[PDB]
């Protein structure tokens, strides 16, 4: 059956993603980033794979956990979405640089502009510029290929998603599971079902 | 066996409970400020020192349902401590204790009676020989003890504990201070003067032997009937209106506050999430948003989640998903809770935990244990926090404490 | 929905008992004794768990990993289904003796012997003796309280079976999953709707 | 394009392929002792150095269809390395190669004609100017090299690996053992011997340039028809019968090893395991289970074991699900293919591997790679090994093995 793997980095949130999950018809099974092995997780075969939000960075290892092998090793034929530190991991994997944001989203709603050049299966049927909840004070930058930002803050100009040139690896800096994200439903719909 | 009474001719109840109070070990009241349930058992209670869901697990099943109105027909009434989410979660064992208190302490009532103040009546289903004549209240007198973090101690993990948000550990962390007196009297002065000033639909007076929690709950952390779950986050406060002006730009003085919004929306993200951790998929709603409910003396910014409790799961299972309160941790939790056992002193006990009750037709009622006071043999303990957040003011938290002690410090006596 | 997890002991036959469960209506979650923690195992939650067969003993944990603690701290409140090393395992976990066998069963057939006083859920509708696959140099002995021994060898005269006095956890020496054992599929169903 | 002819106006398989094989880098011949396949590409190979799963996946959908009889009906041959196994299991890596072998090699004919014998038609779509005329197969003169493990040695890791049996860390484990000869000559000619000496429905000849595989492989790995997946395990032998009686004795010899069925049950427990890591639960049956079969020199007890494979899958998981057979491997799998990296000189290269077709149609068949001779470069390999079990006589094995490999000495001219 249809089998999504959610990487709890002893998230707050992460069960707001297993519910939707749930809701949107696939299996959600959450697992915290240092208790099962790429290897493991290799064996449970998921459809695709969510890398939850968590406190820390993706440049210290305990904050992540498995985190980034699985964006390396698994990313290229399984599916990815990195959501908040996930998105982090996701870009720091690929040579992006970790820093802290110039502005500080603490629960507090962004106008989230999308900037990409070519259309995302991701965000289909997503407006052009959406509202979505934010809680980071740092963010990713220097974002060079196979990376490439597909979203942008209004106010504060952080790179608020972004995605690989070619594996299904996607990174949103945002909140779809908050309930300050009107539409964040639909991008998981999207990448449950267009991915 | 039962009688239905006009509440007219009863008693009140604190007065049909000082009776009860001072005659058993085993004895709890709770007050809404719609019901109120005096009871106690004739067989003492239970200690638990294990992980609280499995032990009370066990004693569900042969709990008597009572024909009574509210939500507590009938069960079993006690309180949780905060080290209790030890079981439920990962955090470190670097503290000791402030007092002894066991992981959780319930009791199953041997004798009820529940006043239905909307219906005139008090329902008894108790083996009662009098109604009441023990006199009245008697005093209580305390003596300042120690204090858990001054001004300047407190005010440094308060600076510590900002490094750790700036960093990205944690958006909003509850450090908490408390000062401990030595006492003799009637506790039940206490509950009087609580109910007095700071009165509330979470009121509550726990008797376990030689401990006491009296206080008067502002936050309910979740509430089970017939199988749905609700919570009500709260964030924001603002004092109530002089006039039905005034009174509005207070309100409105919430409604446009980015802060104090953006700290109630996390918090309704993160009931939502604790929810979603065993309420059916697709069903943990928020059915009323950032809305402002006023108080008798303040009004803050509040949410309404539920959602439907999976079939596999209990009562049990959305304390342990709920607990501790996220106003009184912090968030992402985990983080918070261990960041918290580094800077505070003492392990919080009872304090900062919840008391409630599991009906014995499986809906519940917990109310989180703040703006309470613990007594626990020789010592009484008041205790307060406050969030701290990015931009903290280490001296304005260290304040929010004192404010909130000042009203305990009033409570016990002090002045 | 119905969840079945199977801590696999770099087996051969570890997913003849996955087909078994999968096609007895339970979802089948495999993975090996070190490549997922104890704390996870407990975050997936599964309603039933399966000790796969092995290499090695258990008083080795390279070659249980993961299995001893399992059993110690989930057969409380998961039933467990120990087979091979796995019900080596659960005598070893229990104080019993681990030893070689007096005769090698080998892909060979014997006659197991219930030999329960009390009827057992695991064992509903099974004849009295039946035949089933050993694949087995060891054997459990010296089986005292908690454990208690249900079914003995015809021929050779091992302990074939164990239980635990009040934990749902059941050892098995013979092979449920294998052609070789005509009940093995009842059992299994057994511990599957009954246990 | 594609004309079908009389197999009696043709020439015959060995002797189109003569020419074929002589003119092309890269050519193949398939034959069944049913159906005869020569199939050469004029565009060279592929070199596989990555997981051969991955890599062969990204070929399948542009593989054009042959209208052939047969299960190949286009698509790709070649050949895939024992060590391939390594991208699909975790094994020890001390050992060296005894030659350089890329972990698979296959290619896609450019040109294909099939010999339907039971039709005596010859299907051939190919761009053929001559049918023929290139003389006779030429001679092949050998000089023997090097021996991986005389008698002595090979007993002593025979003695080592059944420690390993005792202690309950395999039931049956492959010891193998190689000779390897300088060469000159007709390639060819090998082949020839092999199909007269030994022949099977498995007989193949890969020339990938520089390399070759020359064999008539006893065992199938698998085969998916129109996603069914079947395997038969074979175990024990016995010559045929002198009469149709001393044939029954034989074959009931078979019938009555207590330990050659053992061996046998193993193998089929250890195929249904395999089916079952990509089939649909509830489809991995054995319809004929332990049955003598009865060839043209020797018999087997026999099991036919199949599956339906799941819809997410395809040929290649069942190859790496199967991968490498259990009898030149062991069991438990995993363990014993560490005690073989542990034990052997050499890495196995494409002995004990794999060779077969991926068809255009999804369609696929797989031999193991044994009783086969590996010429690469300068040398050639003639591998063999016996499988150990619990009271295996290190002599007796030992003697398997030169059994075993003085077939292919044979066929390769030595004797």
């Amino acid at each position: 059956m249809d089998l999504t793997l959610i990487i709890d980095n002893y998230d707050s949130f992460v069960y707001n993603i297993a519910q939707i999950v749930g809701e949107l018809g696939s299996y959600p099974i959450v697992i915290r980033n240092d208790e099962i092995s790429i290897k493991g997780i290799e064996r449970i075969d998921p459809d695709r794979l969510i890398i939850s939000p968590g406190p820390g960075t993706p440049e210290k290892r305990e904050d992540i956990g498995v985190s980034l092998d699985v964006i390396k090793y698994l990313g290229k034929r399984t599916p990815i979405l990195g959501v908040c530190l996930g998105h982090q991991a996701i870009g720091y994997a690929f040579g992006a640089k970790i820093r802290r944001a110039r502005k500080v989203f603490h629960g507090k709603i962004s106008n989230i502009i999308l900037v990409n050049n070519s259309p995302l299966s991701l965000y289909y049927g997503i407006a052009k510029e959406f509202k979505a909840t934010r809680y980071h004070s740092l963010v990713v930058d220097e974002v060079h290929r196979p990376l490439i930002v597909d979203a942008i803050s209004a106010e504060d100009n952080e790179i608020m998603a972004i995605h690989h040139e070619e594996y299904p690896i996607y990174g949103v800096q945002f909140h779809p599971e908050s309930v300050g994200t009107s539409l964040g439903y639909k991008i998981l719909y999207n990448f449950l079902n267009r991915v | 066996a039962m009688e239905v009474h006009p509440i007219s001719e009863f008693a009140s109840p604190f007065e049909v409970f000082k009776c009860i109070e001072r005659d058993f070990k085993v004895a709890g009241l709770l007050e809404s400020i719609r019901y109120s349930v005096i009871a106690w058992s004739t067989n003492g209670y239970l200690k638990i020192h294990d992980d609280p869901v499995n032990i009370l697990n066990g004693y569900l099943k042969d709990l008597k349902l009572a024909d009574i109105p509210g939500l507590f027909k009938g069960g079993m009434i006690g309180y949780i401590s905060y080290d209790a989410v030890r079981f439920w979660e990962k955090i470190r064992d670097l503290k000791p204790a402030a007092e002894d208190w066991p992981y959780a302490e319930f009791f199953t009532p041997d004798n009820i009676i529940i006043y239905d103040h909307n219906e005139g009546k008090v329902y008894v289903n108790a083996d009662l020989s009098s109604v009441g004549g023990c006199g009245d209240i008697g005093e209580f007198k305390v003596s300042f003890y120690d204090e858990s973090l001054n001004k300047n101690s407190y005010e440094r993990i308060v600076s510590e504990s900002l490094e750790y948000i700036r960093s990205g550990y944690i958006f909003q962390v509850v450090l908490s201070r408390f000062y401990r007196y030595i006492f003799s009297g009637d506790p039940l002065r206490i509950y009087y003067n609580l109910r007095r000033i700071n009165p509330s639909p979470y009121m509550f007076y726990l008797k376990f032997d030689e401990k006491y929690l009296i206080g008067s709950s502002p936050e309910l952390l979740f509430r089970v009937q017939d199988n749905i779950v609700e919570t009500y986050p709260i964030a924001g406060t603002r004092p109530r209106g002089a006039d039905q002006e005034e009174d509005l730009k207070l309100e409105l003085e919430l409604m446009n506050s980015e802060k104090d919004k953006a700290e109630h929306l996390m918090l309704v993200d993160l009931a939502r999430n604790d929810l979603g951790k065993v309420c059916v998929p697709g069903t943990v709603k928020v059915p009323e948003l950032m809305y402002v409910e006023k108080y008798s003396h303040v009004q803050h910014i509040v949410s309404k989640v539920i959602g439907t409790l999976k079939k596999k799961y209990n009562a049990l299972n959305v304390l342990s998903a709920t607990f501790p309160a996220g106003t009184v941790s912090g968030a992402p939790k985990p983080m918070a809770m261990n960041i918290i056992e580094t800077l505070e002193e003492y392990k919080r006990g009872p304090y900062a935990g919840a008391v409630g009750f599991i009906s014995a037709d499986g809906n519940a009622e917990f109310a989180i244990a703040i703006r309470t006071a613990f007594l626990n043999k020789e010592l009484l303990r008041i205790h307060a926090g406050a969030g701290i957040v990015y931009d903290s003011n280490p001296e304005s938290e260290y304040f929010e404490t004192e404010h909130k002690l000042k009203a305990l410090k009033t409570a016990i006596g002090v002045r």
